[PDB]
């Protein structure tokens, strides 16, 4: 049931316009409005308060980005009320430490890089030019260039001076350094002739490609033998930074985000120059709190608590869900979806009366219930710990509340996989056997079995039968609401589409279950006389066409509830055939390696576990997400989702 | 049997494998167009699982045709 | 190859562009407000200080990293059908070091914005005994300058005559490379686009009288010769008689800006309709031309910002 | 006189490989416009398996043929 | 004797025609996984288990020639 | 009786063919992909070549269907 939503009025002077926005936003479960457009100003708020505003966003900008430059991920924490520029001497010291750490070491890393990887080339061609460093009559071409094709860059020095124009390639043959020196303008223009056979200069950044090579070798000696010791140095000043700084930046943080929340939401009043209005809306479970917060001010000053206007004119309004702690933990579940509009019934009930109960008709083997069990205990110990769940495969960091609801929904759904292992008779595939612990005629060994579900000539026709049933309740469920959620709205169109729809659908399942079912066609046809009659009424009386090519469809998604029966079928037998393969194969040939046949039929059952359970766990929640929820709206106009005031914490 | 077993069966799995094919056919490009709509932002999703699961008729008409011939034998 | 793989990517960065209430919001402040509220968006990923060259590089390396991304990606027929939206770049690049090679600058005078291709292409690309050679280290596969600027260049080595030979042919090469393969929200685009070409040239060369037929192409469907030859001389009723096409408000339409106005507006408005097309080539074309539409009206918001124009300056040119 | 244990089993395999047929058909567009949305960030993780393991419908409805046929075989 | 070989000719069209469905779904999926680890490295194992999700086709049709082979 | 040996074989043929068409369906745009990326650059060489030889498996488990009908004849 969603809650009934009043409106909360509150009027005043300005300083204690902040203050009680303040003592509102602290106790944050309100909803806010803009109220424009009568008697009142749209409040430019102040300039000071603009500069402070944006001074306060620059706060929070720098503080996150320094926490990002750090390398941890901001969390919110509890806030510390002093002053502000207390906390600009709080905020920019660390801020200049790790700005200017990250400067260094970064471009320390450029340099080291750059470094490393051209020391000994470089090194190399230093030793070989120790008898000219900078000398002024012959610059040396330098190239770092590929394997054994000397001669195809040396074309260029042949056409120069073949007798002379010393230029060869030494040693170090990872790079071979070929190096020419003949004078200024003949290495030039050979140069050039060598660059169009494919030739470059060793002209890079920093020292090296900038300053004679002796000096700067020795210069990247030096970079060589000092930079791992800075690196170091500075991972173990960026470690304490983080261990005695994180705590403090980040709740300011929490305090810069509380404060530009709370002067964004500001500028969402009017006022003149001798008081101000707003308007909110409050959950009518949210009374108490925002009565007796409101009970501080200066002589109590006014409220208005509006029962809301009704359901004409009512889109704006902010929607919760409000369920009872037994259906609790399937809110994310049914608001991955859209939200109702406020008017639209709460659908949250019916995904715990129905959908642990199908996935139970879909795994019906013991082993799989105890493997659930195990998982389910596993990740109840996972929220004992306290953690946040992390995969950097799938990224997928989530908090421990969503994985408690986890924890419930897997309970609540392991219960009912369990009664059908034991109904349909099946322990972890067919574990039945040896030991003839499930009760059929062919080999009656110990208590009886419901249904068989191995074979079809004794279990499909029933199991058919039901599995369009539970479909029959669900959408005569379905057709139901709606015509309950048009007669409540008094909008007529609602009304008469589901009446239409069910008249139609009951007519055309008695003149099935009659002219294409068994005998006795006396009974049913005047069903059938009433199905069409409220059919054909619907459309006359209605006028809303293309109806008619819905039925088709309609009856469509009533009868494509096979599938649960279908899956059922499918992972029973799959299980049964893999377990009987890997437990007669290895049983009945060798009986010691038993193991052998045991633990390959066992990490192929696990193998077929993980590969196709999320899919039959995927197909009763579709199954509901597209024939129920869709039968009575549920996808009209989205609603408005209720965010109160954060106060982040 | 006979030949009137047989052939009542390839009858049915050829209905019913031809129209589970059709409708491939039909959400293969639907659901290219919905992973679109999704991917654009978490706001379609309503509209984009009514037109994705609209061609299941097929299939559940290629299950009537063969539920038809399983209680016509 | 697969255009869903590639559609999805651009369906998921058009999620992610700017509002209207943006700049009708951003219509009135005084570019400090500019640099705040282009602190947030994704193109503050690369904004380093503040001012005018920061914004600038900061639109065109954003740019470069959100568009000139999707021409890779795919491989095959899908990058042949996408190449030809973000090419107007690497023909711009290409005639600036065509010139720069005609006039003697050096090869580093060029400031050489991202096309299509890698910059060590361009590197490699100045010195050539053979213009042709220049176009074979140029050439990749199926590119349009690869088999135009060789195709033109049968008859001499570096000339200006060959510049504009070169810009009709790559008009129409284009255009024939739209109508060589099958997308049916391309082929028709290209050619309005190149029908918007040479009309505008023929507005822009209106009083001078010389031989319109050697600059008239052909590709376009809604002009023909007789169109543009009575277009070039002065009256304007033929400008009046193109109704029904998509040249809609557009007539009685003299001067050179209000011209190049509704000729900017009517292409986004039909580069806008490559939604009708989820799954081919008209959804990334409707991203793009919808991008540089917001690039190029950031751009000219953010010099009324900073010089202080009035918004009565700038009130016609966010009009679509 | 005996055609009847053959000419059912292939029905039955004739099912199962067609609607085989269908479902891939189906997944590879949809997995394709998946990986295109998975690539980009890694937030429409589960809002693309959800289209991925929605087209596993048709192979199963071509099971339960199938295994109506064996029943009958 | 008559009907032995047209349930081994059921087995083998299954096996085909399921084998012909998860290579058309493996197509595009794969040529999708290619694509991305030649954007980056980092898009691994969303890649291999995106390809190695449709291998339920073949596993169901080993599953129906178990069936007919286990007939006979 | 005869008419079960060419029968069997038929079946054994179809399911190596078919499988093979199967797997060259997906090797056809897997290899594509897989030369484009190369042609932009050699470092993924690796990673090519098992996306590439991933579908194998189709054809091992195709003769595998194969051999199982021929130690059967």
């Amino acid at each position: 049931m969603i809650a009934p939503m009043e409106k909360l009025v509150l009027a005043g002077p300005k300083g204690r316009a902040k203050e009680l926005l303040q003592s509102l936003q602290q106790a944050g479960v309100v909803h806010l409005e803009t109220l424009r457009p009568e008697a009142l100003s749209a409040y430019q708020l102040s300039p000071e308060e603009r500069a402070e505003l944006r001074r306060w966003e620059a706060v929070s900008a720098g503080a996150e980005h320094t926490l990002s430059l750090l390398g941890l991920e901001a969390e919110p924490a509890r806030p510390f009320p002093e002053g502000l520029e207390a906390a600009e001497k709080a905020l920019s010291p660390i801020q200049a430490h790790a700005e200017g750490l990250t400067r260094q070491k970064q471009e320390l890393e450029e340099e080291l890089a750059l470094a490393q990887a051209y020391l000994e080339p470089l090194e190399r061609l230093a030793a070989l030019a120790h008898g000219l460093d900078k000398s002024p009559f012959l610059r040396v071409i330098p190239f770092l260039l590929t394997e054994k094709e000397l001669p195809l860059v040396e074309e260029a020095l042949r056409k120069a001076l073949e007798d002379r124009y010393l230029l060869a390639h030494e040693a170090y043959a990872g790079g071979v350094a070929a190096l020419v020196v003949v004078h200024r303008k003949e290495v030039d223009q050979a140069k050039a002739a060598l660059s169009r056979a494919g030739v470059a200069e060793l002209r890079l950044p920093g020292a090296l490609g900038e300053l004679p090579l002796s000096e700067a070798a020795r210069r990247l000696k030096e970079r060589a033998e000092a930079a791992p010791r800075e690196l170091s140095e500075v991972r173990q000043h960026l470690a304490k930074l983080a261990r005695e700084s994180a705590s403090t930046l980040q709740s300011l943080w929490t305090r810069a985000q509380d404060e530009v929340a709370r002067l964004k939401a500001l500028e969402e009043l009017a006022s003149g120059r001798f008081g101000f209005a707003l308007l909110g809306y409050v959950p009518v479970k949210a009374k108490p709190k925002v009565e007796e917060a409101l009970a501080r001010h200066k002589e109590s000053v006014v409220y208005a608590f509006e029962p809301v206007d009704e359901h004409h004119e009512a889109d704006r309004i902010p929607v919760v869900l409000d369920n009872p702690p037994w259906a609790k933990p399937f809110e994310l579940l049914v608001s991955f979806l859209n939200t109702p509009k406020y008017g639209t019934f709460d659908p949250t009930p019916v995904v715990p009366v129905f959908f642990p109960f199908w996935f139970g008709m879909i795994v019906g083997d013991i082993g799989y219930a105890l493997l659930f069990y195990l998982v389910g205990r596993w990740l109840s110990g996972y929220v004992k710990r306290n953690e946040p769940l992390v995969i950097d495969l799938f990224a997928l960091k989530l908090k421990p509340q969503v994985i408690g609801k986890l924890v419930h929904i897997l309970n609540w759904m392991v219960f009912w996989t369990v009664v059908w292992g034991v109904i349909y008779g099946e322990f972890f595939g067919t574990f039945l056997e040896h030991l003839g612990v499930f009760g059929t005629p062919e080999h009656p060994g110990l208590i009886p079995i419901l249904i068989h579900r191995i074979d079809t000539a004794k279990t499909a026709n029933l199991l058919i039968l039901l599995s369009v049933a539970f479909g029959v309740v669900l959408v005569f469920f379905g057709l139901a609401l709606r015509a309950y959620l048009g007669l409540k709205h008094r909008h007529m169109a609602h009304f008469w589409e589901g009446v239409g729809y069910l008249g139609g659908l009951v007519g055309v399942l008695a003149l099935a279950a009659s002219y294409l079912g068994n005998l006795q066609a006396g009974w049913l046809q005047g069903l059938m006389y009433l199905g069409f009659g409220v059919f054909l009424l619907a459309v006359l009386m209605s006028r809303i066409w293309l109806m008619i090519p819905e039925i088709f469809t309609q009856a469509g998604h009533i009868l494509s509830h096979i599938r649960i029966y279908a899956v059922g079928a499918a992972g029973g037998i799959l299980a049964g055939l893999l377990t009987d393969v890997g437990f007669a194969l290895a049983e009945r040939l060798g009986l010691l390696g038993v193991l052998l046949g045991l633990l390959v039929a066992g990490v192929l059952h696990l193998l077929i576990l993980l590969l196709t359970t999320l899919g039959h766990m995927l197909q009763p929640i579709r199954l509901l997400w597209v024939e129920f929820f869709t039968k009575f709206g549920f996808y009209e106009e989205n609603g408005r989702p209720y965010r109160p005031f954060k106060s982040v914490r | 049997g006979g030949l009137d077993r047989g052939l009542i069966a390839v009858g049915m799995g050829l209905a019913v494998g031809l129209a589970a094919l059709g409708t491939g056919v039909a959400q293969a490009r639907i659901g290219a167009a919905g992973v679109g709509a999704i991917a654009e932002d978490r706001s379609n999703f309503g509209t984009a699982l009514i037109f994705l699961l609209l061609p299941e008729t097929l299939v559940i008409f290629g299950l009537l045709i063969a539920f038809i011939l399983n209680g016509r034998l | 190859d697969d255009f869903a793989y590639l559609n999805a990517r651009v369906r998921v960065r058009r999620g992610t562009l700017l509002k209207e209430s943006f700049f009708q919001e951003a219509l009135d402040l005084s570019f400090a407000d500019f640099l705040r509220l282009l602190s947030e968006t994704v193109y503050g990923g690369e904004l380093a200080g503040q001012g005018l060259p920061d914004v600038d590089r900061a639109v065109l390396r954003t740019q470069a990293k959100l568009v000139g991304d999707l021409p890779r990606l795919v491989t095959g027929e899908a990058r042949e059908a996408v190449r030809l939206l973000l090419l107007r770049n690497d023909l711009h690049n290409l005639q600036a070091l065509l010139r720069a090679k005609a006039t003697g600058r050096p090869f580093e005078e060029v400031l050489l914005l991202p096309g299509t291709l890698r910059e060590e292409v361009w590197r490699q690309a100045y010195e050539a005994q053979d213009p042709a050679g220049m176009a074979q280290v140029l050439a990749v596969p199926g590119h349009p300058l690869a088999r135009a600027l060789r195709a033109v260049l049968r008859e001499t080595q570096d000339l200006a005559r060959v510049e504009a030979l070169l810009a009709k042919r790559f008009f129409e090469d284009v255009a024939k490379a739209a109508k060589g393969l099958d997308q049916p929200a391309l082929r028709d685009y290209l050619a309005l686009e190149v029908d918007a070409e040479n009309l505008r040239t023929a507005f822009k060369l209106q009083g001078s009288g010389l031989a319109p037929d050697a600059f008239f192409l052909k590709g376009g469907r809604f002009v023909d010769r007789v169109r543009f030859a009575r277009l070039m001389e002065g009256d304007y009723a033929v400008l009046d008689e193109l109704s029904g096409t998509p040249f809609s408000g557009l007539s009685g339409v003299r001067d050179l800006k209000a011209l190049e106005r509704g000729l900017r507006c009517v292409l986004l408005k039909e580069a806008k309709k490559g939604v009708q097309d989820p799954l081919g080539v008209g959804l990334v074309l409707a991203y793009v031309k919808e991008r540089e539409w917001e690039a190029v009206r950031l751009r000219l918001l953010a010099r009324r910002a900073y010089f202080g124009l009035p918004r009565a300056q700038v009130e016609e040119e966010v009009v679509c």
